[PDB]
């Protein structure tokens, strides 16, 4: 319960950070 | 108990703002994509040649028109489906 929620929250943070980096790279590519 | 709750709350708020930022960034990306695509279609539609301009003498068929292209002359042309 608590540990599962905490672990999924870390996973979803890491996933969202990956999406942020990917979107920033796509923004630079689209500007080019 | 309280360790898990505190960690979960910190992660909840941080990932909530992360998700809002991600939605904003994706909206901006889609706007840039729209701009780039519009420019690309403008280029493509500019590469096609200009079409001739001619007056219609009369319609001959349900699919053929007797036009007069200046200065080439008169043509029996076919009609587009639109």
């Amino acid at each position: 319960d608590l540990y599962s929620r905490y672990k999924k929250l870390q996973q979803e943070l890491e996933f969202l950070e990956v999406q942020e980096e990917y979107i920033k790279d796509e923004q630079k590519n689209l500007k080019k | 108990r309280q360790y898990y709750l505190s960690k979960i709350e910190e992660l909840q708020l941080i990932v909530n703002d992360k998700s809002q930022n991600l939605r904003r960034l994706q909206a901006q990306r889609n706007e840039l994509n729209a701009k780039v695509r519009l420019l690309r279609e403008e280029l493509q539609l500019l590469q096609e040649q200009g079409s001739y301009v001619g007056e219609v003498v009369r319609a001959m068929d349900k699919k053929k028109v007797l036009v007069k292209v200046h200065p080439e002359g008169k043509f029996v042309v076919d009609v587009d489906k639109n």
